[PDB]
């Protein structure tokens, strides 16, 4: 495998390992916050994907606001967060559903 | 605290042992850095010393 | 792309100040855990502030 | 396939009117993605939508 700091790799057949969770620790960092968020409203445009599967179901969401990126989508079944840009643009995100007719 | 009178300092020529440099520090040419990196380093330093 | 597996382990854990005049932050320290994901995914770490 | 669809991003849709080559329509519900249809197969050809 072409990669830095190591050129040895290998992959057997589908293993489906038990767990591969990570561990993140923080010591010090800065982050700027605007706290000047204004009225913003979006809507759903398209929806497609698989059933409850690997790639999931991708849903396109369109927003329109003056702030660069201030959004947090929360719903039952699955929670998805993403970043947007200034103005009106198109964004595609994926969620996890457990029903064929998603209504 | 104060500069007291000294007879040995009347000649105007003082030896090198009367000069003390507090701490061992050396300098070198530097390179300007952006303010974001400096602020991040300051935040990390103030987080590493909470007392 | 998409994101999943939210944590929100250390929300509202800041001790900042007026923040350079209008709004700024100083530091955020804590500890969280990210579960395993499929190759080609994104694990987002959303922070929450009491003021913002 | 059924008709045209109006998309609003600033706020909800209070009321709007659409125009076609030889027909017109007007409908509102108050949501973001609203659908407006004129008839069954009335728009056949090259026309311009003026909302
Ligand atoms: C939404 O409509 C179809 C549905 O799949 C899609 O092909 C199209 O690209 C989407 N619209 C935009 C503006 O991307
Ligand atoms: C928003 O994005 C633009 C372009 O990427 C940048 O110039 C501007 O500084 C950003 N504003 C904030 C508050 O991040």
């Amino acid at each position: 495998s072409h990669d830095s700091l190591g050129k040895i790799s290998g992959s057997p057949l589908d293993i489906t390992a038990i767990r591969g969770s990570f561990s993140v620790n923080y010591r010090g960092l800065r982050l700027s916050l605007s706290e000047i968020t204004a009225t913003c409203t979006g809507e759903v445009t398209n929806v497609s994907g698989c059933y409850s599967c690997m790639t999931g179901a991708k849903v396109s969401i369109k927003l329109h606001s003056s702030k660069n990126s201030t959004a947090h989508v929360r719903c039952k079944g699955d929670e998805t967060a993403f970043s947007v840009l200034e103005g009106v643009h198109s964004y595609t995100v994926s969620l996890s559903f457990d029903h064929a007719v998603v209504d | 605290e104060l500069c007291s009178s000294d007879s040995g300092t009347s000649s105007g020529l003082l030896p090198s042992d009367r000069v003390l440099w507090i701490g061992d520090v050396a300098c070198q040419p530097m390179t300007p850095i952006p303010e974001e990196t400096f602020l991040e380093l300051k935040s990390f330093s103030q987080s590493e010393f909470p007392d | 792309e998409s994101c999943d597996e939210m944590v929100h382990a250390d929300s509202k854990l800041v001790s900042c100040r007026q923040g350079s005049g209008n709004m700024k932050e100083c530091v955020t320290t804590g500890r969280a855990l990210l579960p395993a994901v499929n190759p080609g995914q994104e694990a987002c770490l959303h922070f929450t502030a009491p003021g913002s | 396939n059924g008709g045209v669809r109006l998309i609003t991003l600033t706020s909800e849709l209070k009321s709007a009117t659409v125009c076609a080559s030889h027909f017109c329509s007007s409908a509102t519900s108050g949501k973001k993605s609203t659908e407006i249809q004129f008839h069954s197969g009335s728009l056949v050809g090259r026309t311009a939508i003026h909302v």
